[PDB]
């Protein structure tokens, strides 16, 4: 299971004034982080949060976020100046920054940004470039930011090294929260005739729902998507269209690792 | 990559407009106003990404900005204060961090011109006395009877600036302290070779720059207008 | 205001050493500058420290800079009489062109010039315009003498100034005093500790 | 822009009654300013938890609401959206068989 680390950041700016950045953090489909625009410091979302890190490494870590993000908000700003008029508020800047841990030690990093909901930029090696597709008024602050070789230096550590090291540790401390099992429970209902089969409370994601008249898989069942649930277990949803009738006969057979080979079966 | 900034000095009433003008040829995107008073250091006015764009400073209050080109920086005091006498420095930059700074502009903001006045200058020879005392010749120059302070005092010796053997009172002295707007005096020395001023080529010259009214200033006195004008004072070497 | 300096102002003489403190609570500190400034004059940058914890030199300059202090000194070794000057401590927090640069106030230094050869006399200097006026000057002492104002408001006497012929290496302290409105060379003076051995030609 | 997806669904199977959870899950949505409300019978539920805010790998906006409800025979619950990209606010129900 190749897990995929996380660092979601929002950040909105109305007018030349006003502005919050929020950040959400995820190992997998499970946060670890939440970073709000009000709170000072980074809150940890899991007891195993914190990694390996000792409390002194936390701190320092902390502390240069902290800068950043105030850094961050001033810097769009300026950045904003430069380029009006032909670009202005209202502005909305994400980022996805993080890694993805393969066997081995082997991992590979990454560095997003998206502008008013577009993918324009990244961090690549040892510089900020701009990816196909992106507008050539980006050429600007993209100089720019490649001026500041503090920056640069301090990203390519964190991409290159205090990511994956640390999410080793996030892998290590959080073992058993990732690798838990949550039964399923199923239910069935009808609407106007389509069928509808109820999955909800399993945990990890992967799973199996089909549709069965004894035993011959219904080819027309139709799968939703997943849609969580609060407790950080999944629910999904299959429907299989019939004429009404011939209900009487169809089975929803339900496959999912918590159930150790004892599959769920319910009659209509 | 060097700035310039012109006026370099500015004697002004209140209620005039300044114009403040910066120029620069290092095509840098980036040029910056400050302005330094004695107990703070400098404070950002305005500043230009580009032609055609301005942005408030920390101190924006009472100038207005212009930045037409990529070599021109303009500070604009539409209605002149007191308040804003002060000493101007204007910058420049690219994408990195260095700004490059300008020499600075002196401005002097004044409740009324009628006490302005450009100075009487004199030059004292050497002393004989002196010349046999020690083989060396002072010159001392006499700038007095001006009105404000802004004055820059300079010695040329055949046409060309001298800075060796030169001293120049740090500031200028009032000649009647009893008074408010009293005028002012300055000194200053040029020390040579007595071999040096022995020398009948040799031409010394004190010059004082007077900063003062402008020909667009009104003038409602029957005294010559006491307009920006250089004052000076002369001798040649003799044996 | 985010950039303080020590000492406020100092006197030193010349050959001697001294030190000047800059502390900070700028965020971040991408680098710190030290300019020198010359009254009347523009600001002349002497170095730039960049590292965590950095040293630099430059001449008779040297610096450092600890970011976990946020503290930098500036050395100046062996001062001349040119130095005399106030030193400006300067902190940006950008290493691009979207920093702010942070200024403090300034540290003022006063280097008092070594007199090799003292020889103070007064000596009457005629205008070249008109030989009726004139001016009294007062040169060749050492930094050890003090020019006090005159008495009367009808005098005027200017303070003690120095001058360097860098071509001979000869550096010499002068006064000047004159009024028009019976005035003289040996009484212009008459209000100052003017050394013993001040000679007061015919 | 993007136009919000609401979808309703309880997190146990339900049961007039029975105490349960009630979710509203609101995704596909550009830009991030939203305002979500959990309506019993037209009315707001007060007790209402948010998740974070966060996004998905297109870069769209989701976000979890939910609520301690009890399914009866006669009630009706709803989730009610407003957002920038609609001239009206989007009203989804729930409905137990869907
Ligand atoms: C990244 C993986 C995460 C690592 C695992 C840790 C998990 C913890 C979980 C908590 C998650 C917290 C929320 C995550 C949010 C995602 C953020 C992604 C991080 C990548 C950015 C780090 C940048 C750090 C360097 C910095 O603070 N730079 C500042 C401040 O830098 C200053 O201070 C800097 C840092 O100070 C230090 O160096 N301190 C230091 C202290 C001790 N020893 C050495 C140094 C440095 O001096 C630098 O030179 C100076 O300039 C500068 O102002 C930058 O410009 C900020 C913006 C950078 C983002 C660019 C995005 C591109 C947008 C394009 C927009 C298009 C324009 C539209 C108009
Ligand atoms: C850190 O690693 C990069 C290698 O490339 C990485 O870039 C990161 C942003 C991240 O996405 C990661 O997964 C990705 O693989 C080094 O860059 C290389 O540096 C050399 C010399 O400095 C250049 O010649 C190469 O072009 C460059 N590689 C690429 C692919 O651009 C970087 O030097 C290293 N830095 C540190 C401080 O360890
Ligand atoms: C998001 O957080 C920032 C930083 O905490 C807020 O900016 C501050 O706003 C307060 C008033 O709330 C001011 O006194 C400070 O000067 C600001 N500090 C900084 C560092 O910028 C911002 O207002 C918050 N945004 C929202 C929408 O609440
Ligand atoms: C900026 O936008 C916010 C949110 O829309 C608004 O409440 C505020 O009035 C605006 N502020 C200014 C200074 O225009």
């Amino acid at each position: 299971k190749n897990y995929t680390f996380r660092c979601l950041q929002m950040s909105s700016f109305a007018n030349r004034s006003w502005s919050r950045t929020d950040s959400v953090v995820w190992l997998g489909d499970l946060q670890t982080h939440r970073w709000s625009n009000d709170s000072a410091t980074i809150s940890f979302t899991k007891p195993w949060s914190q990694g390996k890190l000792s409390n002194q490494q936390w701190e320092k870590l902390q502390h240069m976020f902290q800068v950043y993000r105030v850094s961050f908000t001033r810097d769009i700003q300026e950045l904003v100046k430069m380029m009006s008029p032909k670009e202005d508020y209202p502005i909305e800047i994400q980022l996805s920054a993080g890694c993805e841990m393969y066997p081995g030690n082997a991992s590979e990093s990454f560095l997003h940004v998206a502008f008013q909901g577009k993918y324009v930029v990244r961090f690549w090696g040892t510089s900020w470039q701009t990816v196909p597709g992106a507008p050539s008024w980006l050429d600007l602050p993209i100089k720019v930011l490649n001026a500041d070789q503090g920056t640069s230096a301090t990203v390519q550590m964190l991409l290159n090294d205090t990511c994956p090291l640390f999410v080793r540790g996030l892998l290590e401390a959080g073992k058993s929260d990732l690798e838990k099992q949550e039964k399923p429970v199923a239910w069935l209902s009808s609407v106007p005739r389509q069928l509808v089969c109820h999955v909800s409370g399993f945990y990890p994601k992967p799973v199996w729902v089909m549709w069965m008249r004894g035993d011959q898989e219904q080819q027309g069942t139709h799968r939703g998507d997943f849609l969580p649930n609060a407790d950080e277990t999944w629910y999904l949803q299959a429907t299989l269209d019939v004429e009404a009738g011939e209900e009487a006969g169809l089975a929803c057979r339900v496959k999912h690792s918590s159930l150790g080979g004892q599959d769920i079966i319910l009659y209509w | 990559a060097a700035v310039t900034q012109s006026p370099r000095n500015k004697v002004a009433v209140t209620g005039g407009k300044v114009t403040l003008s910066c120029n620069q040829t290092n095509n840098h995107n980036n040029m910056y106003w400050y302005r330094q008073d004695t107990g703070h250091g400098l404070r950002l006015i305005h500043y230009s990404y580009g032609a055609g764009s301005t942005e408030k400073g920390d101190i924006p209050d009472g100038y207005k900005a212009s930045r037409p080109s990529q070599e021109n920086f303009s500070l604009i005091l539409e209605l002149a204060t007191p308040s804003q006498t002060s000493v101007y420095f204007c910058a420049s930059g690219d994408e990195g961090y260095t700004q490059y700074f300008g020499p600075g502009t002196r401005l002097l903001v004044l409740e009324d011109l009628r006490n302005v006045t450009p100075p009487k200058v004199s030059l004292f020879e050497p002393s004989k006395a002196e010349i046999s005392h020690t083989q060396k010749a002072t010159l001392v120059c006499l700038a007095t009877g001006f009105y404000p302070d802004h004055v820059e005092l300079s010695w040329w010796v055949n046409g060309k600036e001298v800075h060796s053997g030169v001293c120049t009172d740090p500031q200028p002295l009032k000649e009647q302290p009893a008074l408010n707007d009293s005028r002012y005096s300055l000194s200053s020395r040029l020390r040579v070779s007595a071999t040096f001023w022995q020398n009948p080529r040799n031409h010394f010259r004190c010059q004082v720059q007077f900063y003062g009214l402008s020909e667009n200033d009104e003038w409602t006195q029957d005294r010559a207008k006491p307009v920006t004008q250089i004052v000076s004072a002369e001798a040649w070497g003799r044996a | 205001t985010q950039v303080e300096q020590s000492p406020q102002s100092l006197v030193v003489r010349q050959g001697e050493n001294c030190v000047l403190q800059c502390n900070y609570s700028v965020t971040p500190d991408n680098h710190l500058r030290w300019f020198k400034q010359d009254t009347g004059k523009g600001l002349v940058s002497l170095t730039v420290l960049v590292d965590q914890k950095d040293k630099t030199s430059n001449g008779r300059y040297s610096a450092t800079l600890d970011k976990d202090a946020k503290h930098s000194t500036l050395h100046i070794t062996a001062t001349l009489l040119d130095d005399t000057a106030t030193y400006i401590c300067v902190v940006g927090d950008r290493g691009s062109a979207l920093g702010r640069l942070h200024f403090g106030a300034g540290t003022q230094l006063i280097v008092i010039p070594d007199i090799q050869n003292p020889d103070p006399a007064v000596y009457q200097l005629r205008d070249s315009k008109s030989s009726d006026k004139s001016v009294c000057l007062f040169t060749d002492f050492d930094s050890q003498t003090n020019v006090s104002q005159s008495k009367d408001s009808d005098v005027y006497i200017t303070d003690k100034c120095v001058l360097d012929m860098r071509s001979m290496d000869f550096k010499s302290n002068s006064a000047v005093a004159w009024s028009n409105k019976d005035f003289a060379c040996a009484n212009a003076f008459n209000n100052s500790i003017i050394p013993e051995d001040t000679f007061f030609p015919s | 822009q993007k136009t919000p997806q609401i979808q309703v669904y309880s997190r146990h199977p339900p049961e007039n009654g029975k105490p349960n959870i009630l979710n509203c899950y609101v995704t596909q949505f550009h830009p991030p300013h939203i305002e979500i409300q959990m309506l019993k019978n037209g009315k707001k539920i007060p007790k209402v938890e948010m998740s974070d805010m966060s996004f998905s790998k297109d870069w769209s906006f989701y976000i979890l609401a939910h609520t301690e409800f009890t399914p009866t025979e006669t009630d009706t619950y709803a989730c009610r959206v407003k957002h920038a990209s609609m001239a009206e606010p989007k009203t989804v129900y729930w409905d137990r068989d869907m």
